[PDB]
């Protein structure tokens, strides 16, 4: 009875053993990121590797906009990737014209969980290989990032990463918070916080990116937008003359 | 051998292949022998029938569609008929709907198509039977053959069946023969005759064995049997 | 290192009759082509059964004959233990 | 074969279906041979400690070149063949490489072989597919069930035998009993000779042989019955 | 455990599928395929290897094109690769019913991506072992995408993938430092010819086609059609020089 | 343990070949068709003196003048008469005459192989193929007299003389030699018998045998236990001559 | 729904579904009945190691299917109520379509032809019962007994029993039974019954349940008491003999 391991099933250790699988699957493309809250808005910055020069820069992109008031960045293979990413449009229309008003941050991660959940408890479907990440701000309590888990547990987190140096990252953005003992970024300037969890980024990595090593997204408040070459070289000028 | 690794049709093999549409493709190898060829204003096949009893008769291999067209089957009989009556359904689908008669190069479309859903899909199973599409149109006359997976390709002339493959030595060194012979249908019909020839051993060509079915511009589909080809012997 | 092409086979059968004996009338770019994708030694081993043939049918060369029957025999991918045409 | 200057068969095949006497015919070659025969064990292979198994392999092949013009003959080939590669239990890759040293031996780096090898088992399927493919091994022979004209000669051969009353035609008690092993055929004249006893008989006669037909074959069919049971696994 | 490479939708222990991979050695094991990216458009070449002397001279048309704006090249299975085409085929259909004028490059890689996503978590069906080359001239600029067997796709400058694949996208390398600023659609007519003479070096035991098809707003106008007359037969010649 | 779609190495069904080994398991049909007519028959075989003659009927009537006859399992059989005198009886309706004797036997080997696990394209819900052999007869006003054969595997060929069941291979030989153009009806029920004669355990009675005929004016008909003792009792003269 | 198919060919050519199917009736109470001229017999025992079982309000081993004829198996009780029940609706749906009583040939080939297709239809089994149907047509009298086997096949008999020890009473009733000259009486016929349960039911009494069937739509159930009034005679004959 080999196939215990190949399904979705109770173990004899009390766990899940395609689930486990299902983390491993975004450490093969090995790309890493993170997400922080600051005041008024939230920004979110992500590692762009071109492994090829016949890659077009501009199509090639790790963050993807499910709407006008929400962005979403994921981890892992691309076509895990973008199948919940056209399932989480589909959602955020059918919340505008049936439910109401604009989808929030926190509604998107929670019906993409569920959605995963029956998906993971039915045998015949496999897990996403990938980690839904939606960032966004909310007009009741602000800016809040959710991280979707890949086994459908949602939680929210203070500032967030991915990838396999995840560890080594939170300690860089836990130990700023340590000491300061305040929760989010108090600078209210989005540009301010766009330099800031690039600091962070260069001095964990040990690498100085370029203006085509990286993609920072910006969420504010009714508002998204994902930052060009010329944007995010912009903030690459002040990082070398401050520190 | 036997069922190891693609004995499930939606496995892939560790070599890029497919036994189950190899298991299919040696169903045509080891059935009916069948030749064909064509020309620009004509098209002739020529099919083979067996059967295992001298008492017994002798199942036609050549299935009409329209009086513009036909086909040759190589393979499981009743597996050929299911992909005949799909050929014959858009015939008159084109011909009610467009008012058109279904095109060679159309067809092998069509009929790819059948065939690829059942392998893409638990549950079916591609067909065994290989078919030869003859017919004519303003464009000319068009030859192709079909295999298990689906794959169609127009051709001068080809043979599938017993000891199929090694017939097609005639057809090559008469490659510029009978593409250049017009207005000739007695010839062309002969020349299937020699080819066909090649792969006979036990039993050679007689009254009833020999099948031939000739098309054109000004001469429809039309099956010769009995003793219409024993004067083409 | 895959499979042998097409005219790759005509090559290697050629080679492995050298210590036969035959009429030299038979075409091997032919056998080359009625082969799909078999592995080197089934090549050699189509010469093996075609030199038994001859010796149950007394013939005192090779023919083009011995060459098609083993591949109706047991070489490649070719198994039948009965006729069953029906 | 040195007039044609050809390569005879290094190796056999003959696996077929349980119970059709395959080590029967090997012994019958011994007969006709008149020299050295060996007869090797699956399961003699595989020794108490890991890698003692690598040295049994040479111990066959240094007696090929000592004793020339030998037979070795293997039995029961399951249990060492095939692939099985990693993830499994772990354990399993002292038995693989068993074959590795078996078939370097067989074809190395330099053709060392003088004899014949022959390789049997119950479970083509579950051997190696590369031990599947020729070049080790070139005429390949599966056993199959006689027929009414074969399982007659079944029971002549055991009619010299034993005691047949005259008059009584064994083509009929073959054609009772369905499609079955060998094993199963000397079974009804062995059984024959039983019922000489409860049945209050002189010797077997057809009244008896028709009495087999339900206690023979039909009586013992139930359960743990292989014949055709077990193709696979 | 045993059988992880059998069914689909099972994960391997380090978080990848084996039918995945081998979908991608049946694409390396069929005709090979070019593709060439332009400013005004972009240029479809293919390499058809002929068996035999039976095959009928420029009878056979490999590349099925969608609509008029975009063509669909392929290099693999020669059924799986027609049921893409015949896929996006009414999702060309459906989209010009409701949403007027035709579907641009980008939008046209979004319905293959996902439908090849949904063999991938299926245990009934296998995921498509042909990689196909679209593109053509979109509403703005134009682009090019190859479709990939696992369903990851980006722009490509250019898309080479077949028994060439290590040759002919190698050369695509040295097209780019070529022409930096940029080429013109009827020097890339020629480009493409000799390209697959680079790479028919493995192609020399057999009998090869060209076949070349290109669409741009220079001439054709947004008219994606084979070559023919002497343009064919002038690239020929030019490819052959260098060989 | 695989699926009915899984092809053998062989390039056959498993379905397929198994099916065909599950005719020489069951009784002998043996059957011959002449120009006068068609002279059917079958084999009861009874294991049991207790089993009544009437009990287990091997020869249907599909139509008047269109008839056939079974071997091996009955089981699938009934399934397929219900189904013939379908495509039969009901095309009658249709076109308001007969259907052709080889038209009948297409419609009915076609729903043979349409068995599977959830077919795509339509709905077709069958576990297994038929594995009972089929001997198809009739008449008609061009080309007469016709005895098929319906094969577990979808094929179908016309058989003047042919013998199925246990005697396949042993009485099918015994017809070659045997058979005749020129054959009248009279002298084919005692070639039939004489066949059915040696291939019987017991001697030939009207119990373990029952023999039927096609006719142009007639049409089907079965051979009644006092018309079939009568043909028993003329074989005996035939047996014994010189 | 559950589309695979379970029958599948043995290679031998048999069906494991249904070979392996027969095994639960021969595991069974032996059913066994007989036929005379005149009237009906159809004889039934029960288990004799489980005991408290009240007579009345268990239901009876013979199905009642219609008036005239009845049902009487052996086999697995979980497939026999499937085909008890819908031998009755259509045996009134037989009314009901041709406004015609149902006859005991159209009712064996119904049970048998249903039977065979849940052979025919993937995803279920077949039926592990055999029912042995027997009765008497409308306006007439000729007994008719019928055997209805698992596998779909089925035949008329004039004494057979089918459940464990079965070939133990078929050679019984071969020897001591004649069918050319069966009993005109009903008392020799509930007779023959009992002699061929002495070698199963093994000294039994409220274990045996005997069904008697009479023309005209006619049945009389024997009581406990009155099957042990023909026990008695049978015994006093058997040991003195």
């Amino acid at each position: 009875a080999g196939y215990d391991r190949h399904i979705t099933i109770f173990s004899p250790e009390g766990r899940l053993y395609q689930v486990e699988y299902a983390f491993k699957a975004t450490n093969q493309t090995n790309i890493n990121s993170l997400a922080v809250r600051g005041k008024d808005c939230t920004v979110v910055i992500s590692q762009k590797k071109v492994p090829d020069k016949l890659l077009d820069p501009t199509t090639v992109s790790y963050i993807f906009c499910i709407s006008r008031t929400i962005g979403m960045v994921v981890n892992g293979p691309i076509p895990d990737a973008r199948n919940a990413a056209l399932r989480a449009k589909a959602e955020a229309a059918e919340f505008r014209y049936k439910y109401g008003y604009d989808m929030p941050c926190d509604v998107l991660a929670k019906r993409m969980a569920n959605l995963s959940q029956i998906y993971t408890q039915r045998a015949y479907m496999r897990p996403l290989g990938v980690i839904l990440t939606f960032v966004s701000v909310d007009e009741e309590l602000g800016p809040s990032i959710y991280k979707t888990d890949p086994a459908g547990y949602y939680v929210g987190y203070k500032a967030t990463a991915t990838g396999p140096k995840q560890q080594e990252i939170t300690t860089n953005l836990e130990n700023h918070f340590k000491k300061s003992k305040i929760d989010h970024i108090n600078e209210e300037s989005w540009e301010k916080v766009v330099e800031f969890a690039i600091t962070h980024m260069i001095d964990a990595l040990g690498t100085e990116f370029s203006k085509n090593d990286l993609e920072v997204g910006v969420a504010t408040k009714d508002k998204f937008f994902t930052l060009s070459a010329e944007n995010i070289e912009e903030r690459l000028v002040a990082i070398a003359e401050q520190d | 051998f036997r069922n190891n690794y693609d004995g499930d049709t939606v496995t892939f093999s560790p070599t890029g292949r497919l036994f189950q549409v190899e298991y299919a493709l040696e169903a045509i190898k080891q059935g009916s022998v069948t030749v064909g060829l064509r020309s620009n204003t004509h098209a002739v096949l020529v099919a083979l029938k067996r059967n295992a009893d001298e008492l017994s008769s002798y199942q036609k291999k050549i299935i009409k569609c329209d009086e513009h067209m036909g086909l040759s089957l190589a393979g499981l009989a009743p597996d050929a008929r299911v992909l005949s009556n799909y050929l014959r359904q858009q015939c008159n689908y084109s011909s009610l709907v467009f008012n058109r008669k279904l095109a060679v190069e159309r067809a092998g479309h069509l009929l790819c198509d059948k065939a690829q859903k059942n392998t893409q899909s638990y549950g079916g199973r591609p067909y065994g039977v290989g078919l030869l599409i003859i017919g004519y149109d303003k464009s000319g006359a068009h030859l192709l053959e079909f295999q298990p997976s689906g794959n169609v390709t127009e051709l001068y002339g080809t043979a599938i069946g017993a000891r199929s493959q090694g017939a097609k030595t005639y057809l090559e060194r008469t490659l510029d023969t009978f593409i250049k012979i017009d207005g000739n249908p007695d010839e062309l019909i002969k020349a299937g005759v020699e080819a066909i020839s090649q792969s006979l051993r036990d039993e050679s060509l007689t009254v009833d064995n020999l099948s031939i079915a000739i098309v054109g511009k000004d001469t429809p589909f039309t099956i010769y049997d009995g003793e219409a080809v024993a004067k083409y012997i | 290192f895959p499979l042998p092409s097409e005219d790759s086979r005509a090559q290697i059968l050629q080679i492995h009759s050298r210590k036969m004996t035959t009429d030299d009338d038979i075409n091997w770019q032919e056998l080359a082509r009625s082969t799909d994708e078999f592995n080197g030694a089934q090549l050699k081993a189509v010469t093996v059964e075609a030199g038994m043939i001859a010796l149950r049918n007394g013939q005192s060369s090779v023919k083009h004959e011995d060459f098609v029957e083993g591949i109706s025999e047991v070489q490649a991918r070719k198994s039948k233990s009965v006729s069953f045409y029906a | 074969f040195a007039t044609l200057g050809i390569d005879p068969p290094k190796g056999i095949l003959l696996y077929g279906p349980p119970g059709t006497g395959k080590t029967l015919c090997a012994r019958a070659v011994a007969n006709r041979t008149d020299a050295t025969f060996i007869r090797v064990i699956g399961s003699e292979l595989v020794q108490k400690y890991v890698g003692e198994g690598a040295r049994m392999v040479r111990e066959l092949f240094e007696m090929a070149r000592t004793k020339k013009a030998c037979i070795i003959f293997f039995d029961e080939i399951d249990a060492v063949g095939g692939a099985r590669f990693d993830d499994g239990a772990g354990g399993d890759n002292e038995v693989q490489r068993t074959m590795l040293e078996l078939i370097t031996q067989l074809d190395g780096f330099d053709p060392r072989g003088n004899i014949k090898v022959m390789f049997a088992t119950n479970r083509p399927n579950t051997l190696d597919p590369a031990l599947l493919r020729p070049g080790r091994i070139d005429r390949k022979v599966e056993f199959s069930l006689p027929d009414l004209e074969g399982r007659a000669n079944i029971f002549r051969i055991h009619s010299k035998s034993m005691s047949v009353e005259r008059g009584i035609r064994w083509e009929l008690i073959s054609r009772l009993c369905p499609n079955s092993t060998g094993a199963e055929l000397r079974s009804v004249c062995t059984e024959a000779g039983m019922f000489a006893i409860r049945a209050r008989r002189k010797v077997a006669t057809e009244k008896d042989f028709l009495k087999a037909v339900d206690k023979v074959i039909s009586g013992y069919k139930k359960f743990s019955s292989t014949s055709r049971y077990m193709q696979y696994n | 455990g045993t059988g992880y490479d059998l069914s689909n939708s099972v994960f391997s222990p380090d978080g990848r599928n084996f039918q995945v991979e081998y979908a991608v050695k049946a694409v390396e094991n069929g005709t090979t395929s070019i593709g060439i990216k332009c400013n005004d458009g972009v240029v479809f070449a293919v390499e058809k290897l002929i068996t035999s002397k039976l095959l009928v001279p420029q009878k056979n048309v490999k590349i099925q094109v969608v609509d008029r704006h975009i063509g669909c090249v392929y290099s693999g299975l020669i059924p799986d690769g027609r049921h893409l085409v015949n896929r996006g085929r009414e999702e060309a259909a459906s989209f010009k019913k409701l949403y007027k004028t035709p579907i641009p490059i980008p939008a046209f890689a979004d319905r293959l991506g996902q439908y090849v996503q949904a063999h991938t978590l299926y245990n009934s069906v296998r995921p498509f072992g042909v990689s196909t080359i679209f593109g053509g001239v979109d509403k703005n600029g134009a682009h090019l995408y190859m479709l990939e067997p696992s369903g990851s796709y980006w722009g490509y400058k250019g898309a080479a993938t077949g028994k060439g694949r290590q040759s002919a996208k190698a050369e695509l390398e040295k097209l780019v430092d070529h022409h930096p600023e940029g080429l013109s659609a009827r020097e890339a007519v020629k480009q493409a010819a000799k390209i697959i003479y680079l790479a028919h070096e493995d192609n020399k035991e057999k009998d090869f086609e060209l076949e070349i098809s290109w669409c741009s707003l220079s001439e054709t106008n947004g008219l994606h059609k084979f070559v023919k007359g002497d343009l064919l037969q002038e690239a020929i010649d030019f490819a052959q020089k260098e060989i | 343990d695989r699926g009915v779609s899984t092809f053998s190495p062989e390039g056959r069904l498993f379905q397929v070949e198994y099916s065909l080994e599950a005719i020489k398991l069951g009784s002998t049909a043996i059957g011959i068709a002449t120009k006068e007519g068609v002279v059917l028959g079958v084999e009861k075989r009874a294991t049991s003196p207790l089993l009544e003659s009437d009990s287990i009927e091997k020869i249907v009537e599909i139509d008047r003048h269109i008839g056939c006859a079974m071997s091996g399992l009955t089981a699938d059989a009934r399934s397929m008469i219900e189904h013939a005198r379908t495509a039969a009886v009901t095309h009658n309706l249709y076109y308001d005459e007969d259907i052709n004797v080889e038209s009948l036997t297409q419609s009915v080997c076609d729903l043979a192989l349409r068995f599977g696990e959830g077919a795509s394209g339509e709905e077709r819900l069958m576990s297994r193929p038929f594995g009972v052999a089929l001997l198809i007869a009739g008449h008609d006003a061009d080309d007469g007299y016709q005895l098929f054969h319906a094969e577990p595997s979808g094929t179908f060929y016309r058989y003047n003389a042919k013998a199925i069941g246990s005697g396949s291979e042993g009485a099918q030989a015994e017809l070659l030699n045997e058979w005749h153009s020129s054959l009248t009806l009279k002298e084919a029920e005692l070639l039939v018998l004489k066949i059915l004669k040696q291939v019987m355990e017991e001697k030939l009675d009207e119990n373990n045998a029952q023999l039927s005929c096609i006719t142009k004016q007639d049409g089907f008909k079965i051979y009644d236990n006092e018309k079939t003792a009568e043909l028993i009792k003329e074989l005996k003269e035939k047996e014994a001559a010189e | 729904g559950y589309d695979r198919a379970l029958s599948i060919f043995s290679p031998d050519g048999h069906i494991f579904q249904v070979e392996y199917a027969l095994e639960a009736v021969k595991r069974g109470t032996c059913a066994v009945g007989v036929k005379g001229k005149n009237c009906v017999v159809l004889g039934c025992e029960r288990r004799s190691t489980l005991k408290l079982q009240d007579t009345r309000i268990t239901p009876s081993k013979v199905s009642k299917i219609d008036s005239h004829v009845v049902l009487s198996f052996s086999g697995l009780n979980a497939d026999s109520r499937i085909l008890i029940e819908k031998a009755r609706v259509e045996a009134q749906s037989h009314r009901l379509t041709l406004e015609d009583p149902v006859t005991v040939e159209y009712l064996t080939r119904y049970v048998a032809g249903v039977q065979q297709r849940y052979t025919q239809s993937g995803g279920v089994r077949p039926f592990g019962v055999s029912t042995l149907i027997a009765g008497f047509d409308p306006r007439d009298d000729e007994p008719k007994l019928y055997q209805t086997e698992p596998s779909g096949i089925y035949s008329s008999w004039s004494a057979q029993t089918i459940g464990r020890n079965s070939k133990t009473v078929r050679e019984f009733l071969e020897k001591n039974y004649d069918r050319k000259e069966p009993p005109a009486t009903v008392e020799e016929c509930v007779k023959l019954t009992v002699r061929s349960l002495l070698e199963v039911v093994q000294t039994g009494a409220k274990n045996i349940e005997i069904t008697v069937v009479k023309p005209d739509s006619d049945i009389v159930a024997l009581s406990s008491e009155e099957i042990n009034q023909y026990v008695t005679q049978i015994e006093q004959e058997k040991q003195e003999q």
